[PDB]
């Protein structure tokens, strides 16, 4: 349709006023880089478009603007998050370190938790992805933003169960649970936590899962009523005597009540497996 | 003597564990010395060593009825110190033994 | 990592820097009439070091700086600056040195009272309050603090904050086993929220602790007050906390200890309860 066409030529017509323009040599030439760039996004070329932006917020810089500056390399990048990630990667840095240098924390861990997002989708990395959310709770915990905290502290956990060693999820899941007891709506929720950390330690050993479970029990009495409990300590006495049957028996009787995430499904296959 | 801090492991082989001795590495220990783990202050479990050269430094392996016996935990810490009977006194004449088939 | 050692180094070199920088104000003032450009200049070194002494985890050096530059814009008659940076020390000793916090908190409270900003005021009361209530046991301090906060947000007619505020005092002065002051808020907020759509729900429930806060009085005015409540809110009969306190009443009305105890721990069973509850009921099964 007209749409494209149209758009591009005035997209490369603003292009070519605003370079004449800085080849005179100044808002006006920004102004135009701008507009231009939103036209391209009209056109739907996405790509170069956050060329054109950080053209802009070059220039923009240039005389000592900081703060529109950081907002359109955050466009830039978000721009550049479906055409290309990387450069979505790079403008979001940018962005973060200027925000992190006026000490605006929210936007920066924002930001973080957006590029974690980013590598985890689209490209394949946990470590980075667990350093940027790490360094997003860190932030938000500097800020007292607990709810935030928790979230990515859980996320971290999680992954570093699922590849990591289980000390961090051990730790990160006591210390959340701990947390979670005392509050008051929160703390029908705390069990799950506690739950899982034992599981953890079983991937260790029996042994080690066995006083962990009598610790925690000691030190949360509800969960000794959970039907968790029961469910580990019948799967620990079946594992005590080799003894496959019953712990394949207790598992299936345990999803027939209630469905599993997926995650418990890997663990008890991973702790099944070396049952031997 | 003074006791040194470590972290209990696993029984390295099955003679080993049927020798109902603590398994150490040679370079923290020696075949026939003999020890006292302290877990805590109320908690103190006399061992005797044999020496295997896959042991750990810094670590000594026990077995199943030990660490229950014991109440220890592979990866938990433990002070343990070398301790000397008084033959004089502590050597035994008689032992009342009560067993039982293993395996049912 | 790096981050420490790096961002302790330039932080310390700037803040050496701002300090000769200021050192160098009072020779140019008195040679040339700068004004104040140089005095503005260390108070943004002194800001920037704060907050990268923040990123670098070292709370103490930025309270440090935030106190310094507090004090040089206050110097320079910037009240209201003085005051966001008197917060910033209050907010960031806070974990460093609450004691330091405590004072920073009530040099802005001062200041922003000064210009009848009461709301702000009621808010670092209130986080003053939570400073003293998480780290001492010293209630007696967070009480008055947690009044204060209430009798400004009354006055400044927020309705729904400053009923918080009561809660938590009736509740805190319950435990020092002074009752009629909880007897009086569980009440007067019990009847204030009858009347509400949203909160008539929850108003039942404070009844039900007025009354267990009128049993360690004595078993008949419980009683008398039980039927009070009663014929103003029926409804409130349908729930369970009316049928345990008559179980409770009976049960003890013939010193039948095993029947209370019983009837307690079915509760308990049914629904967990609280330490609060727990302790009251500790407290009046010792008769």
């Amino acid at each position: 349709g007209m749409d494209t066409s149209g758009k591009q030529a005035e997209a490369m017509a603003l292009l070519a006023e605003a370079e004449r323009k800085v080849k005179n040599s100044i808002e006006e030439a920004c102004e135009i880089y701008a507009r231009a760039a939103n036209m391209f996004k009209m056109a739907k070329n996405w790509s170069a478009a956050g060329n054109a932006f950080c053209q802009a917020a070059q220039l923009h810089l240039q005389l000592q603007s900081k703060h529109d500056a950081a907002t359109c390399f955050v466009d830039a990048g978000n721009a550049f998050k479906k055409a290309d990630p990387q450069e979505a990667i790079n403008c979001l840095m940018r962005a973060i370190e200027i925000y992190t240098d006026m000490g605006r924390f929210t936007i920066a861990a924002k930001h973080h938790i957006s590029i974690a997002e980013i590598y985890e989708t689209e490209l394949v990395d946990v470590e980075k992805a667990i350093a940027h959310y790490e360094q997003s709770a860190d932030y938000y915990k500097g800020e007292e933003s607990n709810s935030s905290a928790n979230k990515c502290l859980l996320k971290v956990a999680g992954y570093a169960a699922q590849l990591e060693q289980y000390q961090k999820a051990i730790d990160i899941y006591e210390q959340v649970g701990t947390s979670a007891m005392d509050s008051p709506l929160l703390k029908y929720s705390a069990k799950d936590y506690f739950f899982k950390a034992a599981l953890c330690h079983f991937c260790i050993d029996m042994l080690n899962a066995k006083l962990a479970v009598q610790k925690y029990e000691e030190l949360f009495p509800a969960f000794s009523d959970s039907r968790e409990c029961k469910l580990m300590k019948k799967l620990l006495e079946a594992h005590e005597e080799q003894n496959v049957d019953s712990y394949t028996e207790s598992v299936k009787e345990y999803d027939s009540i209630s469905r599993l995430d997926q995650w418990l499904t890997t663990m008890l296959l991973r702790i099944k497996k070396t049952i031997q | 003597m003074a006791g040194r801090s470590m972290q209990a492991a696993r029984c390295p082989t099955d003679e080993l564990s049927l020798s109902n001795c603590a398994v150490v590495s040679e370079k923290d220990y020696q075949s026939g010395q003999h020890v006292i783990v302290r877990t805590s202050p109320n908690h103190k479990y006399i061992f005797t060593l044999r020496t295997h050269p896959s042991v750990v430094p810094g670590s000594v392996a026990f077995s199943l009825p030990q660490r229950k016996w014991a109440g220890l935990s592979i990866g938990q810490e433990i002070e343990v110190a070398l301790y000397s009977f008084d033959k004089a006194k502590q050597c035994i004449g008689t032992m009342t033994i009560e067993i039982d088939f293993l395996q049912k």
